[PDB]
């Protein structure tokens, strides 16, 4: 999965 | 709220002894508390909350996509069938997430963004609003699903405007902010050329505004400047 | 009970399915359903109630930890007065961590140790009675703590008892409860050569009996023997 | 901390 913040 | 006889300040410290012992429903628990209190938050407490309920939900979509994926395996040419039990404990924690998604959205709509004039207030509420929208549309499957994608674009969306007339293109919450804006266009509005070029975009505007930053500063932009290049990579 | 409703094999399932998402909240929510059916358990369905408390009463023991280790600060000379949140907080770990140690204590009371006859059922729920009353221990500091610390001796010394009598020295149930009973011992019952001595004579006497495992066997048996020789290595 | 199993 992408990164999120 | 169970929380409404205790001080605002306790709930505040007792979140933060939540942290510490990676408590995070507890810790939740507490801000959510704090929040109905009334009071606008600091900066300080709008990461506090943030911070809570990003563990809390991050944990039940963890779980929820090892059951779908256990449901969809089900579901193949070949499967024996189960019976419904892995559906229903992939409802089950859907239904548990949704909750925990409607809680902080509730709590964004009563009353902290119609609250929040500052920029840096304001833009991270609306943040968390597009956020917990996105939750939502990643287990979303019926007639307002279209509803739920276009909530989360809108907060997203005027989270943008705000950001790019009053912060500048290194302050860390309008990155992460097109951090995530940039993976909902991918993976939840089956838009991945506008995910790549926000992501680009940000990443290249940062970059030529890095000069002005102190070197404390410098590491939290950078940090989130490595992420949006973490998913280009992943992505081209 | 809220299982009430729900078949004795979908808990079962829907455990299985809870390990996998890593909940084990609900992995322990549908096993005491499972119990309350009023059937005994296999060695599967055993080993899945227990997986399911140990990682709840582990994490509460984690955070106790931490809590502990912060209040234990503020009362040392020269701290600040935190007011009375960081006691409050740990005392509520603390209790929602007897009331799961409870819980586990009274499903074995009723009824999965009276209706236990044979060696591997019986000595698992001794070991486990053992367990959770030492965890009521690690956490007891009133009138009844020295009876706490008796009622783990006395379920660890039945099971120790009975798995010398009907348990190769190999049996990883035997080595388990060996292993957990000397560290009653050292850090429960003040007692840190009586570990010392369980953990050796354990290890010996698993090593003398390897020769006659299969290698799927070997492997088990090892494992904590591994364990065992750890822990010697801490207290020597 | 001390194993347990
Ligand atoms: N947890 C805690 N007890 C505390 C956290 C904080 C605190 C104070 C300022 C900024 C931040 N964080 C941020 O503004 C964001 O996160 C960052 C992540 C990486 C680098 C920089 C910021 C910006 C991006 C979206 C999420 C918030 C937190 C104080 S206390
Ligand atoms: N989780 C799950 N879905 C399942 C676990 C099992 C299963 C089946 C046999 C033995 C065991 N385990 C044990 O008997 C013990 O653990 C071992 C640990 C290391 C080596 C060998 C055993 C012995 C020591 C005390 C705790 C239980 C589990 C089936 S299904």
């Amino acid at each position: 999965f992408p990164a999120t913040v | 709220g169970a929380m409404g006889s205790m001080e605002r300040a306790s709930l505040i410290q007792k979140a933060k002894l939540a942290e510490q012992a990676e408590r995070y429903e507890d810790m939740a628990a507490f801000m959510k508390g704090a929040v109905e209190k009334g009071e606008e938050l600091s900066c300080e407490e709008r990461n506090l909350l943030s911070v809570a309920y990003k563990n809390v939900v991050g944990g039940q979509r963890a779980a929820w996509r090892v059951l779908s994926s256990i449901e969809q395996k089900s579901n193949e040419e070949g499967s024996e069938e189960k019976g419904p039990e892995v559906r229903e404990y992939r409802e089950k924690v859907e239904t548990e997430l949704q909750g925990v998604c409607d809680t902080v959205l509730g709590l964004l709509d009563s009353h902290l963004i119609k609250e929040a004039g500052d920029a840096e207030s304001r833009v991270f509420y609306l943040k968390m609003k597009g956020d917990y929208y996105r939750y939502l549309a990643e287990v979303a499957t019926g007639d307002d699903k279209k509803r739920i994608i276009d909530s989360a674009r809108s907060a997203y969306q005027e989270a943008m405007d705000i950001s790019k007339k009053e912060m500048p293109p290194t302050n860390p919450i309008r990155l992460g902010l097109a951090l995530n804006f940039s993976v909902f266009h991918y993976e939840i509005a089956n838009s991945p050329e506008e995910a790549i070029s926000l992501a680009k975009t940000t990443f290249d505007e940062a970059m030529a505004d890095l000069h002005t930053l102190s070197e404390d500063s410098y590491k939290d932009s950078t940090l989130i400047m490595q992420l949006l290049r973490d998913n280009l990579t992943l992505w081209t």
